[PDB]
């Protein structure tokens, strides 16, 4: 997996979701400070997160909801919970929504994706 | 990362394993460490894996792969995806079929711990043992209960339905068994206590349950969803019919078939105390205003419809020549069942304006000239409502003055649970008998459970758990205190003990399951793909699951683990010399459960065959595995009119179209349907205790949990079973997601883990039915209709905090779970 450099926690508006692409150009991802510590959250308040944002149930890609902190897909309507590790509240998917792994350094205040728990949809593998 | 198969992968036809929909799949099989090309043509999928795919284009995800060891030690590649072109789901998979790979047979995998050899309870514990063994020892005690007592000391409960763990071949095979060769009339079903239908009432009134197609549901003008919560129970009929048509999607086809008829935007009404995660997704896609939520109030379904049937009556919304010349009892129903909309609304609890509203949308004539076209669905919230037998009788009322069965986008049908599947000999008895008291209370010498776990979905469950414990224990001391006999001698010891109030028990089942508490011998079974298995689905389209690899050790098909009792004891009776004994165990002389397809279904109605009840009917034998493998999973839908090579198979759409019913005279047949509020037994737990505890299904839980139970994601989402509560009546009980309560009034207590929710009513609940953390069955009352069956859904009891988990609070998610 590439190293690829997200933003710097401090541009992380709270509960602002932030786009981004990884592993490559064609895999869709979002970064959010929850605003409240989870586990696996990274950064000062250990709540910043990061998924694909492709449902794996078919592809469709999901919104975040702030109100919930979840990620809805308008498909067949999964709902994930950002908060549980990407956990299927409700819905037809059989995984969890794929969870992107961040490095952040504390000197630099940079965020930076290193890999994925989980498999994207539409691929053979994560890395193409 | 997932490994693609080669365009020459092995591929078969596979049905869902699980629920009533049926939906389609393909199973691909190959060489385990060979693998498919990226490109198009280089996989058998024929999709390009060199660049991302498309949304929309697949469903494929590692958990729908596995990697299989066949009996002769090579390892094989599998992944199980939804078949595009099956019109039932058009792709569609479920989160439950799309485990399907997962829960297929592996020795590392979450179906490890299936049973790979018949298991016995010995030295306080299971040991496998072989076929022969418990043969010796099951047909021995079988024999010996037949020769002293009869067939009335043998008492089975079965499965009597379709998909996996039943099917045409394994329903003919087990009912043969027990009807015709043992003759045993003590019989319970694997979800009602008696051998009885959930649909008596429709099925007098002439009306089976399954009389339309799925394509109805997407030419309605209305859809009534009656004790149904079908998004999460019927998830792809909701999603692959019901919903393109409230989506506006169908309105071609609309117009294709209804000339000179307005269609207005489809409208959708649930019958249902609790707001579901059905109501919420109907709301979210056709909005508020296309969406009519009648929350009545607990058993008051009788009441409602009566109400309604009234109000149409009066209204003059009725098929009046339609009534004259293809029914009978109209006018003795309008009187019986008379109940003004006040008195209705009064009763339910629904406002008048909305009852009015159900009506209008329903049932009053359209501009065009036409009454609206109107879908009528229902489940277990009437079937294991506040008698059975009436709702049915008042709802059927309703559906035969407004011409609602019979027409093109109509139809008054169950949604259905498990697939359907029956082909079997009648039922060798002339009374109804509650099966579970009459174990509690001592009776029979030996029980079977055949392909369900009653001591997770009994009603009043905790009491014959206590039985059937205590019985089980006497059988395992005497057992115990034989060691070191010889399996005749054991056979005698056992059957002593049974004089002495104890019960020999034995499970046909893939896995140990809750029953292995009390189970003295377990027999392992096969599911589909490990053999070949037919069954039809909510639109009565019968498929044929192909088997693609070995069971695991010596499993086998139910229908032949039948032949295997059967020629033991014909044997057994060769060899103690009594001939005639041994005569009425021959006629199983089969080799593969296509035997059994043959024996039973196909030879239904067919001069020199036994007297058979057959859901494919007389025409059954024109279908043949060959004949359904070239259909397809789109296989056709019964009952089958005929067949030729040039169309192949070719079947019915919708049941009654012409106004001829299944009755003597050929009419439908009204019912009177008195409203006598709750059964006392049910009315008693109310008066004395605080909340009602409905019960039910989750999108993600297939029934017991047997395979779920074993899966990491399940185990971490539902660690124990859930309890849906109204926060402000958690917040008085000081409880919060993840507590533990205690369930409990007469009848007996359960516990659940807290699920707060908003949408639950003050003063009632939804907890988790039949799971293996926490059974709801406890809490259910002994309460049974007319023809026994149990009400359900009609229970109440007291909630107190036990305390907290820590583990249920860091991994279990509380969020809605209704969508928006
Ligand atoms: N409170 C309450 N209780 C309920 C209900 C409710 O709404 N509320 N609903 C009722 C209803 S509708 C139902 S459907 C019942 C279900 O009651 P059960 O039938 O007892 O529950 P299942 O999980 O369907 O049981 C299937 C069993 O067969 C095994 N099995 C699976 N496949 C095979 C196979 O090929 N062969 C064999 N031999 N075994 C196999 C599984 O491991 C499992 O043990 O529960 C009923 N009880
Ligand atoms: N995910 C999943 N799907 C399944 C199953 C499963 O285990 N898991 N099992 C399959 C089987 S065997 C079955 S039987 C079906 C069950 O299909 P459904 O019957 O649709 O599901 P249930 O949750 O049993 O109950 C339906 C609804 O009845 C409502 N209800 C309760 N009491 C009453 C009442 O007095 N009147 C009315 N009108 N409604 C009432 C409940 O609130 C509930 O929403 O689902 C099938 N599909
Ligand atoms: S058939 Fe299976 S639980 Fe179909 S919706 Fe029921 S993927
Ligand atoms: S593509 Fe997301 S719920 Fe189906
Ligand atoms: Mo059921
Ligand atoms: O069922």
């Amino acid at each position: 997996y590439p190293a690829t450099a997200v933003s710097v926690a401090k541009n992380l508006a709270a509960n602002e979701p932030s786009s981004f692409t990884y592993p490559d150009t064609s895999s869709p991802c979002v970064a959010v400070k929850l605003g409240a510590p989870v586990p696996g959250g990274v950064g000062p308040d250990d709540d910043i997160v990061a998924y694909s944002v492709l449902c794996t149930h078919m592809g469709c890609p999901t919104s975040y909801d702030s109100s919930s902190k979840t990620f809805s897909c308008p498909c067949h309507f999964t709902e994930f919970d950002a908060e549980k590790a990407g956990q299927m509240i409700c819905g037809e998917a059989t995984a969890d929504l794929p969870r992107v792994l961040l490095r952040y350094d504390a000197a630099s205040d940079a965020l930076t994706a290193v890999g994925v728990d989980g498999l994207i949809y539409g691929r053979q593998a994560n890395v193409i | 990362r997932i490994t693609l198969p080669p365009a020459n992968a092995q591929r078969t036809n596979m049905t869902c394993h699980f629920c009533i929909v049926g939906c389609g799949y393909h199973v691909y099989k190959w060489p385990e460490l060979e693998e498919g090309g990226r490109a198009p043509e280089q996989n058998a999928l024929g999709l390009d894996f060199r660049k991302q795919l498309p949304p929309l284009a697949s469903t494929l995800t590692p958990a729908m792969t596995n990697v299989v060891t066949e009996h002769d030690g090579a390892r094989y590649d599998i992944m199980v995806v939804p078949d595009k072109a099956c019109v039932v789901n058009s792709g569609l998979s479920s989160t439950r079929g799309g485990k399907m790979a997962s829960y297929m047979y592996t020795p590392t995998g979450d179906g490890k711990e299936r049973l790979s050899a018949p298991r016995l309870y010995a030295a306080d514990e299971w040991v496998d043992t072989t076929w022969d063994h418990a043969m010796a020892l099951y047909a021995g005690l079988i024999k010996k209960t037949l020769d002293s007592d009869g067939p009335q000391g043998v008492f089975f409960s079965c499965f009597d339905h379709g998909g996996a763990g039943g099917g045409f071949e394994n329903t003919w095979g087990t009912g043969k068994l027990m009807f015709s060769a043992i003759q045993t009339p003590m019989v319970r079903i694997h979800n009602r206590p008696a051998y009885n239908s959930e649909c008596h009432a429709t099925r007098e009134m002439g009306i089976g349950e399954l009389n339309n197609a799925y394509e109805d549901a997407q030419l309605a003008d209305v859809i009534w969803s009656i004790g149904n919560n079908p998004y999460e129970s019927q998830t792809n009929y909701f999603l692959n019919h019901w919903l393109p048509n409230l989506q506006g999607a169908t309105t071609s086809k609309k117009k294709e078939r209804f000339p000179n008829e307005n269609f207005p935007q489809a409208r959708i009404i649930f019958v249902d105390p609790r707001e579901t995660p059905s109501v919420a997704i109907a709301r979210h896609v056709a909005g508020n205003d296309r969406v009519l939520h009648l929350a009545i109030e607990p058993g008051t379904d009788t009441a409602l419809f009566n109400g309604l049937f009234t109000y149409v009556v009066e209204q003059g919304w009725i098929d009046k020549p339609f009534i004259e010349a293809h029914t009978k009892g109209f006018d003795d129903a309008v009187k019986t069942n008379r109940l003004s909309l006040d008195e209705c609304s009064n009763i339910t609890g629904v406002p008048v304006d909305m009852l009015k509203r159900a009506a209008e949308w329903s049932y009053k004539p359209k501009a065009s000239g036409q009454a609206p076209r109107t879908m009528h669905a229902y489940e277990k919230g009437i079937i294991w409502g506040n008698d059975n037998y009436v709702i049915q009788s008042a709802l059927l009322d309703l559906v035969i003055a407004t011409h609602n069965v019979g027409r093109r986008g109509t139809g008054c049908v169950r949604m259905g649970g498990h697939q359907e599947g029956y082909t079997r000999p009648p039922y060798p008895g002339d009374k109804k008998i509650y099966i579970d008291q009459e174990l509690i209370k001592g009776k029979g010498r030996i029980m079977t459970w055949w392909g369900c776990n009653n001591f997770q979905t009994s009603n009043n469950a905790q009491a014959l758990r206590e039985a059937i414990l205590q019985r089980s224990a006497i059988v395992k001391q005497a057992m115990q205190k034989a060691r070191g006999a010889t399996t005749e001698e054991m056979v005698d010891v056992i059957y002593e003990a049974t004089q002495n109030g104890g019960l020999f028990v034995t499970s046909i089942n893939l896995y140990p399951t809750k029953l292995a508490e009390a189970a003295h011998l377990m027999l392992p079974a096969a599911h589909p793909g490990e053999m070949n298995l037919t069954s039809m689905n909510g639109e009565r389209r019968i498929r044929l699951s192909e088997k693609f690899m070995d069971p695991p050790g010596t499993a086998m098909a139910d229908c032949l683990i039948a032949a295997r009792i059967a020629n033991a004891l014909r044997d057994m009776y060769q060899k103690d010399g009594k001939a005639e004994m041994a005569a009425q165990f021959e006629g199983f002389d089969w080799k593969t459960e296509e035997d059994a397809f043959n024996d039973g279904f196909r030879r239904a109605g067919q001069p020199g065959a036994p007297a058979i009840d057959s859901q494919g009917g007389s025409t059954g034998h024109l279908v043949t595995y060959d004949r359904l493998r070239k259909s397809g999973n789109n296989g056709v839908q019964l009952p089958v009119v005929s067949w030729d090579e040039s169309k192949g198979l070719v079947g019915t759409e919708m049941l009654y179209t012409e106004g001829k019913f299944d009755t003597d005279d050929g009419k439908a047949h009204f019912k009177p349907a008195p409203w006598n509020g709750l059964p006392a037994t049910v009315q008693q737990q109310k008066d004395k205790y605080r909340f009602w505890l409905n019960n039910g299904r989750n999108n993600e839980v297939w029934q017991t949990a047997y395979h779920d139970q074993y899966n990491s994601l399940m185990q971490e989402r539902y660690p124990m079973a859930y309890i849906e509560m109204n926060p402000d009546d958690c917040k008085q009980l000081d409880v919060t997601g993840g507590d533990i309560v205690e369930v409990y009034n007469d009848f007996g207590s359960t516990f659940a883990m807290v699920y707060p929710v908003a949408e639950i009513k003050r003063g009632q609940t939804f907890m988790l039915f039949g799971y293996v953390n926490g059974i709801q069955g406890d809490v259910t009352t002994d309460w049974t209709d007319r023809d026994i069956i149990p009400y359900y859904k009609g229970t109440w009891g007291d909630i107190r905090k036990v305390g907290s988990m820590s583990e249920f609070k860091r991994t279990v998610s509380f969020k809605s779970r209704r969508f928006g």
